[PDB]
């Protein structure tokens, strides 16, 4: 349930990661001393793997929505139990008020 | 309907993916350094700087479009997800019933205690000569 | 007066039943499921005419204090008023707990038995019922049961007086609400 939200925000992270690493590659391929060519291959692989797994996740999510969509408003709800609980709370409050009143009249009789 | 919206989402995703990939491939297309001929060096240098600038702008726009698509998907799933909705419904109900039961128990015990004392008070009062 | 029954039927594989149940909970009225469990018998009376008389008798094994139920269903109508569901003439009776003896003494003979187990839903005047059929052998006992197939059966039913147009249309709309999962059609009882 919440896993869906978590994966979506992780995908947000990977989006900005792909932009960052692409900027890094194009930092490297302007400097005269582009020595870390193994690590240039590393950053190219980062570009590659990032783009594919992002597109993979979104395509899978669209398929999942294509199996769960029906176009109706879903008319369940939870109102009755909430009314019942509110009733019970105000019943207890009534009780607390009457108890305090009795308390004060006994309090004033005990004191002469 | 719902098929049109989902196929529109698919179209947007594939369009943006091919757009960013094509843009990077064209960036590497102009990236070959060669010898010039009848091209007036400074002119194409300036306009290729211009082209890579506008293409980086296109890359940023592509990232922003992906962010918008992610937000729209997040809105869509929560609103029409039958399974997710049911779980919330079955938990809210259970919590509310537990609270109701506790309140009822407290009231019943209070009533019994007050009755006992109430019984004692009447007996004590009703048997005095005043 | 006389009543009529409109019917639509389908089936679903049992490894995807949870999604169908969730969808039906989301579409039907705000009422919890029932999970019925019933025994069923079929009686046949063979007279002079070619077509024998047939009656169905049900009993509830789950709730004690429920009367027996008879049912008689006639031949489907070939009239071209409603063409998207099975339309039949039905008579249903609630009966006391000595039905088998009286039916046997009239002249009926039992033919076969089965046990059905499933869930029930209501939407307006529409009845959804999704159940699995068992098999009874050694007819004296009701605990010798084996499953018949690998799928559950789904029924959409509406019972109403004669006439009463624009009902099959609403049944069609409700069936199309479930199209990606179950495909419901009018099907004749013959093969």
């Amino acid at each position: 349930l919440a896993n869906e939200r978590l994966r979506a925000l992780e995908d947000i992270e990977r989006e900005i990661g792909a932009i960052l690493q692409n900027a890094g590659t194009v930092i490297l391929e302007l400097s005269k001393e582009k020595t870390n060519e193994r690590l240039l291959d590393r950053q190219a692989a980062a570009f590659t793997a990032s783009v594919q797994h992002v597109e993979a996740e979104l395509s899978a999510q669209i398929r999942y929505l294509t199996q769960v969509a029906t176009g109706q408003p879903h008319e369940g709800s939870s109102y009755s139990s909430r009314k019942d609980c509110q009733m019970a709370l105000k019943r207890v409050d009534y009780a607390r008020l009457k108890l305090s009143d009795v308390a004060r009249t006994c309090e004033q009789m005990l004191e002469n | 309907s719902k098929e049109t919206l989902l196929q529109s989402y698919n179209k947007r995703l594939k369009d943006d993916i091919k757009s960013i990939m094509d843009n990077f491939t064209e960036i590497i297309k102009t990236a070959k350094i060669e010898d010039e001929t009848q091209v007036s060096r400074a002119t194409q240098g300036e306009q290729d700087n211009y082209e890579m600038h506008v293409r980086a702008a296109n890359i940023v726009r592509a990232g922003e479009s992906l962010m918008k698509l992610v937000s729209d998907l997040k809105q869509f799933l929560i609103l029409n997800d039958f399974p997710s909705v049911n779980e919330a419904i079955d938990q809210r109900n259970q919590q509310l019933r537990t609270l109701q039961e506790e309140c009822d128990r407290k009231l019943i015990t209070l009533r019994d205690e007050i009755s006992i004392d109430l019984y004692e008070l009447e007996e004590e009062y009703y048997s005095s000569s005043s | 007066i006389n009543m009529m029954e409109y019917l639509l039927q389908g089936s679903v594989l049992d490894h995807s039943l949870e999604s169908l149940i969730h969808r039906l909970r989301g579409l039907c009225d705000n009422m919890e499921p029932e999970t019925f469990l019933d025994h069923e018998m079929v009686f046949l009376l063979k007279g002079q005419q070619a077509s024998p008389f047939v009656l169905r008798a049900r009993r509830s094994m789950d709730r004690a204090g429920a009367p027996w139920h008879l049912r008689y269903l006639g031949q489907p109508e070939m009239g071209d008023k409603n063409r998207h569901a099975l339309v039949r003439n039905c008579v249903d009776i609630a009966t006391s707990e000595n039905l088998t003896d009286f039916l046997m003494e009239m002249g009926f003979r039992m033919d076969h038995e089965f046990v059905a187990k499933g869930h029930l839903f209501r939407k307006g005047i529409m009845k959804i019922m999704v159940y699995k059929i068992f098999r009874i052998l050694v007819p004296g006992n009701t605990d010798s049961t084996e499953a018949l197939s690998l799928s559950y059966l789904v029924e959409l039913s509406v019972v109403a007086p004669a006439g009463q147009d624009m009902v099959s249309d609403d049944m069609k709309n409700f069936a199309e609400q479930l199209k990606p999962l179950v495909h419901l059609e009018k099907i004749d009882p013959k093969r």
